[PDB]
């Protein structure tokens, strides 16, 4: 990530058991690359409707460059 | 309004009266309302659609053999089958026929040979992976004749209405949303798959091409030409830096993976590359970084998996036989164990009826030569048998590796040793004959790969065995044997 | 637009009461649109004549499928009748045979021969028969069903009987639509038919084929419709006759021909592969020397022509329905308790023919040299391999007992000789049927000589005299004289 | 389709028929046989039309019908030692 400008190869994949440090290392990174961190973990129009998760998130960090996560895909 | 748009964009009379039909009723209700804009973007979708503009195929199959040469290393009898279809495909402009069928492991390259096609012909290229869509990707396409693949039809088993997608009686019109039959000939179809497990109905219309897997030789030029420079510029490794030598992708292939396709020696390399970057990022003392033969240990781990027989070959119980397997071939330890008890078999391990068969088979093959071996006559009652078989063989394969249990059973009688760099394999009938087998080329590339360096085959495989065309013969010790006593005078080590 | 056609033609008086009546649901709404449009576009009316001329008949068959001589005749028997009585209400055409015969094309070659339009429909929203009614539009077609082997499944019988044809409902259609002046052809890879159909179709056998007919059907239909869909024009490609008998003999072993158009089909690939990207050649000439070049080494082999030294292993014929075959019975003796022992698939039938050739081969212990206390001191084991059907399983028989006199005695059978037959306790050898299908099996495989029991003598006078012309046949009535043909050494 | 002229069958033709060609207790195939025979005699009428009055006897059947299928009763070696004809 520090020569290449952009990685459009894979993702970083942390798989633990519930206990170690695999959310704190989202607030390790974040302030590791300088980028902001966002978390999302997981479980139109019309009425008003509100805008796709992702983007309210988008919106809730307001940069373009963000260090996403995506906890518990197995939940 | 909106009509300006589609009376140019040439959709044929049936769906531009369609468009026409619910366009005049659209401008006529109210411009705001949703259903009005549930139909906005209905026309959308027909928007997408393209009813003509064929890209253009390039019949000068010269340049053809120089762009599949070009990306792939050595897949020469499946060039000639595919440059075959491109042939007729040439002077044809319509093939109307069946379709080619890619059947092998996963890892040989399958996805990137139909990707490999669409640079050939000069057509584009769409992946529909299986696990309405179909106009999606024809949208998503934006031409009237794209490769439209069709990958793990095998990881498929609407629930296979597919089929009226592929064959000519069906593809004149294609409708399911959009209610309006498309032209779905003149759109080339390559499918894939993982093994010969693909749907009674859509077996008709498939051409099968095997692709069988690579040797060490084989793997070796394709990371030195293929894997190396595209794993260097996937992570920009500055040109004067990172030589990898021969023997060290040697000892990556031989020792810290298996498999018959190339899938997990990019994992390796790729591994490999960004340890190298940050070697070199954490640094500023080295820039050029030689990685050989030996320092991988210190560079990549330990050496996961075995590859060499000194193996101890006082295993009384265990040979070591091949496997034509589902997912391409194998290695294979069939044991048999001997306890005391009435005379009752036990069968494990997947075995289904057949292997019964030819159990009580080699059963009556040791039976008929008990004196001459020195058995107890009588074992067959004091001593019941226990044969057990490892899973992986589909069951048309079935009773290859049945002289496996003979040797098997008169290794555990008499307390001989099997030696274990013997792959054996074959068909027993009773009386003491080894019919043939097939697939060939799998169990003898499963035999090479882990290293074992003698193989039994039947006597009447000396057809297929000169079709081998590596030199995978040259260093194998291949021989075939026709009797059982020609089995038991070499795979026991000792004379009986 | 919709009211000025809903007539259509002197349709009749139920679909215009119903026609009317969505019609005036429409007046009071796309599903009635689409639900008029069903009952609009299914004919009624229109019937496309026949053609009478029945020697237009016989001279249009035999353009299209080459020497189907005795299935023809039948055919021409039936469009006969069927063309002097304007509907046959009898049993329906039954075509029978291994897959790769002209099955799904014979009936293809019935509707340019009458003139109805084919329809094909394989047995593996309106109903599906009205579907395709609507998808030919007319009154008469032909409308093949094939693969009964393979919406219910005994609910067709009401498609084929009269009671049901006269006027036949639907469940989401509402009216009643006659089925009669039909035509049916009905195809099928074997006999094994749920139990109703079996009587309302008339069997008509399919054989196999010869290398002979095989080599005559290649030179004439095969080679110019396999050119014509890839261009190859009238002297860029040659094909000697050799060349075909190398495909024929050695690159497959199968009853049908669908093979022989992959092989060939496969050939004309690399053929016009070989014309693109060569410049020099344009004449590519492929003999018997050229043959495997283009393709692999072999596939199957035959001739026995190896070594012949196996005691205890003759060549059974089986009538296995997907074409006659080949099976090497194979039986051994082993030092024992006298326990019999059956492998090999099948139940209990083989076990009353087993018994009775260990009877046989008992009751001759003296003039065949064996130490009579076999039958309790030495097990035996008799194998089959699984390629029969229930009835005519104790075929083979005297294959079981030339197995057992072959590996009690130390005899080896001659290896090109192949047997059939039912054995009973005194030796006598019953007669065995499907006679063609097993001999055209023994003339494919290379067999020189082949033993029918006698009582089947008369059937050898319907066998196409090309395959009689090759096979040393000698009819047997003792298994004594079994015992001085199948061995190799007197006894 | 047949009219009361063109085809007539013998006394010894359908005695050649029952003897030779059928083996139960009912009827069923003897009208098999005659359906068969009927329309071959069809075939024999509209591919050729010089002949309209086709006779068949107990001689001229074997064309029409193929050979015997099943035979008739004993007339044959009676050696047959240790096997007796029960019911
Ligand atoms: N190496 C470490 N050093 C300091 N704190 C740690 C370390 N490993 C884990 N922790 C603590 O454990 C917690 C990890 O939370 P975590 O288990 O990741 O939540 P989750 O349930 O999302 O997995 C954090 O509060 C972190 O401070
Ligand atoms: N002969 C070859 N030349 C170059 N690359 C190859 C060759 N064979 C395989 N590959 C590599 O293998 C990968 C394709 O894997 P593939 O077998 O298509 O996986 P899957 O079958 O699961 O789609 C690609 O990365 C491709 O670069
Ligand atoms: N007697 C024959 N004469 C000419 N062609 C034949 C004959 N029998 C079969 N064929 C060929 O068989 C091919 C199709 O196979 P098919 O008849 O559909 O068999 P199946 O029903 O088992 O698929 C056609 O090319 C057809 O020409």
């Amino acid at each position: 990530q520090s020569r290449v400008s952009k990685i459009k190869g894979p993702i970083l994949c942390l798989v633990g058991p519930p206990g170690v440090g695999k959310t704190s290392l989202g607030q390790s990174i974040a302030k590791a690359t300088g980028r902001q961190y966002v978390r999302m973990a997981l479980g139109r129009r019309t009425i008003g409707s509100m805008p796709g998760k992702l983007i309210q998130k988008m919106a809730k960090v307001g940069v373009k460059n963000p260090l996403f996560l995506l906890d518990e895909i197995d939940k | 309004a909106l009509k300006r748009k589609i009376e140019a964009a040439k959709m044929p009379k049936d769906a531009r009266e369609k468009t026409e039909a619910e366009l005049q009723k659209l401008k006529m209700m109210s411009p705001m309302s949703a259903e009005a804009t549930v139909v906005r973007g209905y026309i959308d979708w027909m928007l997408q659609v393209p009813w003509n503009s064929r890209s253009k195929v390039k019949k000068d199959l010269v340049k053809a053999q120089e762009v599949l040469d070009t990306d792939h290393y050595g897949l020469e009898r499946v060039k000639d089958r595919i440059l075959e279809y491109l042939a007729v495909q040439s002077r044809v402009s319509k093939i109307k026929g069946p379709i080619l069928c890619l059947v092998g492991p996963p890892g040989v390259g399958k996805t990137s040979l139909g990707q490999s096609i669409a640079k050939a012909t000069g057509r584009q290229y769409v992946r529909m992976a299986l696990g309405g869509k179909l106009i999606q990707k024809m949208a998503k396409v934006g031409v009237k004749n794209p490769l439209f693949l069709l990958d793990e039809i095998d990881k498929m088993a609407p629930a296979s209405a597919l089929l009226e997608v592929l064959d000519p009686e069906q593809n004149v019109a294609f409708n399911h949303y959009l209610e309006v039959d498309y032209d779905l000939s003149d759109v080339m179809f390559v499918a894939t798959s993982n093994s010969m497990n693909i749907p009674a109905p859509l077996l008709d219309r498939m051409e099968v091409i095997r692709l069988s897997g690579y040797t060490e030789d084989e793997k070796l030029n394709i990371a030195k030409q293929h894997l190396l420079p595209k794993q260097f510029e996937r992570n920009a490794i500055k040109k004067g830096e990172l030589t990898i030598d021969d023997s060290a992708i040697m000892s990556i292939i031989r020792y810290y993976t298996r498999e018959a396709g190339v899938r997990s020696l990019e994992r390796e390399i790729s591994k490999l590359c960004r340890k190298a970057v940050k070697n070199l990022l954490m640094d500023k003392t080295v820039k050029h970084i030689e990685i050989n033969g030996d320092n991988l240990k210190d560079f990549l781990g330990v050496q996961k998996v075995d590859y060499g027989r000194a193996d101890t070959e006082n295993r009384v119980g265990q040979v070591t036989g091949l496997a034509w397997t589902e997912v391409g071939g194998d290695l294979l330890t069939i044991e048999t164990a001997c306890v005391p008890g009435k005379g009752k078999l036990t069968y494990t391990g997947s075995l289904g009826e057949v292997m019964q068969e030819s159990i009580q088979a080699a059963l009556t093959v040791v039976r008929a030569r008990a004196d001459k071996l020195g058995i107890n006559p009588d074992f067959y009652e004091k001593r019941d048998i226990h044969v057990h078989v490892p899973e992986g063989a589909t069951p048309k394969d079935g009773p290859s590796a049945g002289i496996a249990m003979c040797t098997a059973l008169v290794s555990c009688l008499t307390g001989n040793p099997v030696r274990a760099d013997v792959a054996m394999t074959g068909e027993i009938t009773l009386r003491g004959l080894v019919l043939p087998i097939g697939g060939l080329k799998e169990k003898l590339l499963a035999a090479h790969r882990g290293g074992i360096k003698v193989v039994l085959i039947p006597d009447d495989n000396k057809r297929d065995l000169e079709e081998i065309p590596d030199n995978v013969i040259a260093d194998l010790e291949i021989h075939p044997v026709k009797r059982i006593d020609d089995v038991l005078a070499i795979a026991l080590e000792h004379p009986a």
